[PDB]
């Protein structure tokens, strides 16, 4: 039960206990792992008191491509445990590339409390820095509308979607959230560009009780208010009205606004005489809500660049850095949240993994072997490595980072960080350089309609015959269907390689499927990656998905926004 | 040769089958007759007369665990059901008990009983796998890095889970496929693939006990 | 220092005591309000809140037999309760299987129930110390050549036998007198002879059972 005082404490006493509830930690995870097959391979069974000393020295690192077959093999109809154990209900993805391939990684229940519990302590810390009232709201331009069923029949997916309907998230975050404003169903809108628009709307609709405005990033907030920024005549009329734009098409989410729509005709003559005496938008989100306490988002990494643009949204308000972690594992928290984006850390939270770190200290990269947690050097720049829940073992991740200090016995970590970066090469191509020019060929249709394309993905479908690989998109906003079907054709006739062309003229790979994503999709990838543990290395966004990708692939089916397979064929 | 007096649906007979022929050893197979039990069974169990018993060395063994324990300690050179530590071996003994006891009573009350007790037992059963999937956190198999003592005491109740998906009439695969997943991870594997009969059978012979007795 | 979860007059609690003190442990033993389950037994057992529990190395040993094996392991170099035979082992922990079913149930019934339920658990009783009896044989204990595994299992019903002689208004001696005639043999021993409270209490405990349940 969320109270401000008494978890505090413990958790003072719990990051001073540093050292003794991660070796439990690693040692729960041991106890609950004994029967591991890659363990047995490493000469693992139990208890011994040289265990740590056992672990570091007995068994090896690994890398994204050796764990590939590993959860591949989870997931593919034999529904057999590996490398965690049962059969996960979720399976996740991580950014950067496997030599450019897909990577897959367990979702245990463990991480649903990893999630709440750091976030139990979150809120409290913010609301230690900035008291909320017990009778208010939040904007939440978050989603996770989207499931898609593996080939084995297995569910695997995103934080995201693992999170929100997860059977947990209501009762867990009623008391450490204020009331979302959006009815989950909006939110697992099968539309969620349709969805945002009511998301961005249904924040807009609690404003005066709104304690602040969220997204995991920044620029989920920047093109949450880009998208704000592209559709508030409509949102005028549309609600205006009492009924909504043609623009929405989704009959159950439909549903869902007529149950809340009435005609309303001053109130329009107000929006616009606010929003309006700005020079454009400087502090609009405290415009919407003058009285949001905080604009709530991760503002270090790969994406310093929309701290200041959305402070431009934001104005004067303080802009409140976000906490690190991922399906992956979650690492550290922001304990004293009041801090700036530029010079903002975040302590680590204990029994979510066991930890161990890289140095780069010699030149680049370093031959020495990693020390511990409160080993770690103050000033100097580490790389992380995983041992958690989520099926990753003293995993190299691949992300360097800097220690800045201590808050007691905990470190706190900083993020100058970017991009995972060395390639390798694949087999999810299509020259990348073909799919993102498919995608541009095609998506100019959509360009017709004053339409950008905002990012894209795909998926490699062998459980049909013949398979299908299948494109996936982000557009700036809604449109029909008959130019989007026109569109899965151009991808098909815009990877211009002479192979593919036996295959799908041949049909013996089946015709590609264009299933049409709505808005915040790559967003969300993105909002898993700059939290996840590691450092902010972590935005390269694998594109065409093997069997073994995962984040991108629960996104893929549920938020269908239209998905068809080619007429020409 | 060590003889095996079974019974082609008991899982713990198929616990036995299970465990010797998860090691190396070949064993003859004798199937009894509960009507007409062998001279060797009521010499061998003039007591509970009952399966399953593995004669070794000229001496009956009897009981599930207990022959199987008997597997592990009479040849252990290659693949150990058992890890090093005193209270590993404990936290196989621990959930082998809990397997055997109230997870076994309650699926006993799901195949065997009308109404009450087969609902409220229903609910047992989806209690035990919930905890039983909660401890073992996420581990491929359970009582050492392969496949372990816990797990053959479980893997028997895999060849039960279609009769249980039928007159318990859930699908705990999907309110837990971590537990039949196990149970199909381990059916890659021989002693599983060939010790455990069809399922199909296992689903009519307990509808069958179910029209002998009212 | 091994901190164990007992009940003065747990058979079970006592089967722990024995097995430690039989084997060379100084423990410590706190007393159970079963009305109030401790905070580090509700953490030991949160969902059984059962007795014996064993604590070492901040690990909770639990259930009675699991828990001496748990004593054997932990310091297997001066008293081991098995011989070194696996087949011995199984008769023992068959024997022990035997202890803990019709044995337990058939007592409960003469001390704690009556009428059309007393008798049945009465001749269950005296069958029971019959094959008990038989098996017993000659051998001035069970489980090995010398105090045994089951010596413990067992040993720590006799302190009971004297609620089962008056409530079953029996005496089960004149039908089986080598079993209570072992049993005060084994009594000489410092295990039991120490960790076992005394059987008018006993007796009266099953009274006031007795006096609350009628
Ligand atoms: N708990 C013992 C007893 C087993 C038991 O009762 N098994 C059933 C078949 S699985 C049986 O043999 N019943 C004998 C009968 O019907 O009298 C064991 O697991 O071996
Ligand atoms: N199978 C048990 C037998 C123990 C037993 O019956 N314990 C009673 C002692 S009176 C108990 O602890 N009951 C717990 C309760 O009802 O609160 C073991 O050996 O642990
Ligand atoms: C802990 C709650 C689970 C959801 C996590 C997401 C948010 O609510 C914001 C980001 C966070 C993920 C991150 O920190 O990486
Ligand atoms: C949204 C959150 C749960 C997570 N970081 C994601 O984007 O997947």
């Amino acid at each position: 039960t969320f109270d401000m005082n008494r978890v505090i404490d413990e958790f003072d006493e719990m990051t001073r206990n540093a050292h003794q509830v991660q070796k439990q930690t690693l040692k729960e995870i041991l106890l609950k792992n004994q029967s591991a097959i890659y363990l047995q391979n490493c000469g693992l069974n139990g208890n011994a008191t040289d265990p740590e000393e056992a672990f570091k020295s007995m068994v090896p690192l690994v890398t994204d491509v050796e764990l590939e077959p590993y959860i591949k093999r989870m997931v593919d109809g034999d529904t057999s445990p590996i490398l965690t154990g049962h059969p996960v209900p979720a399976i996740s993805l991580s950014s950067g590339t496997s030599q450019g391939r897909p990577k897959f990684i367990p979702f245990t229940d463990e991480l649903m409390e990893n999630t709440l519990q750091l976030f139990r302590t979150a809120f409290a810390f913010r609301n230690r820095d900035f008291p909320i009232d017990d009778n208010g709201k939040a904007l939440q331009f978050i989603f996770s509308s989207k499931q898609y069923i593996s080939t084995g029949g297995v569910p695997v997916g995103t934080a995201t979607t693992n999170v929100y309907r997860n059977p947990n998230f209501k009762a867990g975050m009623k008391s450490i959230t204020s009331p979302s404003c959006s009815p989950d169903e909006v939110i697992f809108s099968p539309d969620v560009h349709q969805a945002l628009y009511c998301h961005l709307l249904s924040g807009i609709l609690f404003r005066d009780q709104v304690q602040y405005v969220f997204a995991v990033f920044a620029h989920g907030l920047v093109h949450a208010f880009r998208t704000f920024e592209q559709v508030w005549e409509e949102i005028v009329t549309d609600i205006k009205d009492g009924v909504l734009s043609n623009r929405i098409t989704v009959p159950s989410v439909r549903t869902a606004m007529s149950k809340l729509l009435t005609p309303n005709p001053e109130l329009a003559e107000t929006i616009r005489t606010k929003c309006m005496s700005l020079s454009n938008w400087y502090g609009l989100i405290p415009a919407l809500f003058p009285n949001a306490k905080y604009v709530y988002g991760i503002m270090t990494g790969s994406m310093e660049p929309y701290v200041p643009k959305l402070r431009h949204y934001a104005g004067d308000l303080p802009l409140v850095s976000h906490d690190y972690g991922s399906s992956e594992g979650w690492i550290a928290a922001n304990v004293t949240p009041r801090l700036s984006p530029e010079e903002a850390t975040f302590a680590v939270i204990p029994n979510l993994g066991y930890f161990e770190f890289l140095p780069v200290s010699e030149t680049g990269e370093g031959e020495e072997k990693p020390v511990g947690l409160t080993q770690v050097k103050i000033g100097e720049e580490y790389e992380v490595v995983i041992t958690n829940y989520a099926g990753l073992y003293r995993y190299r991740l691949g992300d360097v980072v800097k220690v800045i200090g201590f808050y007691n016995n905990t470190p706190q970590l900083k993020f100058i960080c970017r991009r995972n970066l060395i390639l390798s090469i694949n087999i999810d191509k299509n020259t990348e350089r073909d799919l993102q020019l498919s995608v541009e060929s095609a998506a100019k249709r959509l360009s017709e309609e004053k339409i950008e394309v905002i990012d894209f993905s795909s998926y490699i479908d062998v459980s049909t015959d013949p398979g299908h690989y299948a494109i996936f998109w982000e557009i700036s906003g809604e449109t029909n269907e008959d130019v989007l079907q026109d569109c899965c054709n151009c991808l098909d006739r815009a990877f211009i390689d002479a192979g593919y062309v036996s295959s799908r003229k041949c049909k013996t790979i089946g015709a590609l499927e264009l299933r049409v994503v709505a808005k915040g999709t790559f967003r969300k990838i993105q909002e898993h990656f700059l939290g996840l543990g590691s450092s902010a290395g972590q935005f390269k966004m694998p594109r065409c998905v093997k069997p073994s990708n995962a984040k991108v692939l629960q996104i893929l089916c549920e938020n269908v926004v239209s998905s068809y397979f080619s007429t020409a064929f | 040769l060590p003889i095996l007096l079974d019974y082609w649906p008991s899982m713990f007979g198929m616990r036995a089958r299970v465990a010797l022929r998860e090691k190396g050893v070949e064993f003859e197979y004798r199937e009894e007759d509960f009507s007409n039990k062998s001279p060797l069974l009521l010499q061998s169990n003039p007591i509970h007369k009952k399966i399953p018993v593995l004669v070794h060395n000229g001496k009956p063994v009897c009981e599930s665990l207990n022959v199987v324990q008997y597997v592990d300690e009479a040849w252990p050179e290659k693949n150990p059901f058992f890890p090093s530590d005193p209270y590993g071996r404990a936290q196989a003994r621990f959930w082998a008990d809990f397997v055997d006891k109230k997870f076994t009573d309650a699926q006993f009350k799901v195949w065997g009983k009308k109404g009450e007790e087969q609902e409220a037992g229903k609910k047992e059963f989806i209690e035990a796998v919930k905890i039983l999937e909660s401890e073992l956190g996420d581990k491929p198999y359970f009582g050492g890095d392969s496949f372990g003592y816990v797990d053959i005491s479980l893997i028997t109740f895999s060849s039960w889970f279609q009769a249980y998906e039928k007159f318990g009439n859930f699908s705990i695969e999907s309110e837990s496929p971590k537990l039949i997943a196990w149970a199909k991870r381990c059916m890659e594997k021989e002693s599983v693939s060939k010790s455990l009969p069809d399922s199909e059978k296992i689903v009519a012979y307990a509808a069958e006990y179910r029209k002998n007795n009212l």
